[PDB]
């Protein structure tokens, strides 16, 4: 078992600052690059910030909307990376989660912060039953999905329980049942499931990569019925 | 293009 834990969050105020931590273990930290990706419920998933290696000076980069304000840094030597927020915002209200590896395998549990362009869809919901073969569909409003976007898909269950599924379009996550499998199919990226099960019922968001930044769809909620 | 290590 990997292990991701943030911690940090917590009640502040608009143009506030707070520092998130997260510390990684059962991998090896330090040859793998690291996000930090927010969920609320106004924006679902969104991606905010990664950190690369050593052998990359730690090249950073940042979503649009935290450049300047946000700083990511990293501590191989504490397997820990951070997430330094200023001038915070209302918008920036959500759960934080420190993820990694090929490219969204592993997330922390999370912590939340509470201060008081690309579009990628996804189908809105789907239902089956168990047993059944279900496709989900995840396109870019740039045009077709190809493997140069990397395409990743993610299940969250209850209680915003994140595990990565598929990375690279077409790889399984270490421990990731069979029954998921990834594909591009008429110019979108696919995850299908060969054989639905009940605890399959979940919500599915798919990311595309854009040179330098990730662009999470909204999700699809699949209900397994009978 | 990302981070593609297995
Ligand atoms: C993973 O594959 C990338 C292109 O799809 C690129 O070639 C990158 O350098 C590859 N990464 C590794 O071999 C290693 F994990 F860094």
């Amino acid at each position: 078992q990997v292990q991701l834990q943030e911690s940090g969050g917590g009640l502040v105020q608009p143009g506030g600052s707070m520092k998130l931590s997260c510390v990684a273990s059962g991998f090896t930290f330090s040859n793998y690059w690291m996000n930090w990706v927010r969920q609320s419920p106004e924006k679902g998933l969104e991606w905010v910030a990664e950190i690369r290696l050593k052998s990359n000076n730690y090249a950073t980069h940042y979503a649009e909307s935290v450049k300047g304000r946000f700083t990511i840094s990293r501590d191989d030597s504490k397997s820990s990376v951070y997430l330094q927020m200023n001038n915070l915002r209302a918008e920036d209200t959500g759960i934080y989660y420190c993820t990694g590896v090929g490219q969204f395998a592993y997330w922390g549990q999370g912590t939340t912060v509470t201060v008081s362009d690309i579009v990628v869809t996804q189908e809105s919901a789907l239902t089956t039953s168990p047993g059944e073969t279900v496709t989900l569909t995840c396109r870019s409003s740039t045009g077709a999905v190809t493997t140069s976007n990397y395409a990743n898909w993610v299940q969250e269950k209850p209680d915003h329980l994140f595990t990565g599924l598929i990375g690279g379009t077409n790889n399984r996550a270490p421990g990731v049942p069979a029954r998921f499998s990834g594909s591009l199919i008429g110019d979108k990226a696919a995850l299908t499931i060969t054989g639905a099960q009940t605890e399959d019922e979940a919500i599915y968001f798919c990311a595309l990569w854009y040179s330098n930044h990730w662009v999470f769809g909204g999700g699809t909620k699949l209900t397994v019925l009978g | 293009a990302p981070d593609t290590r297995p």
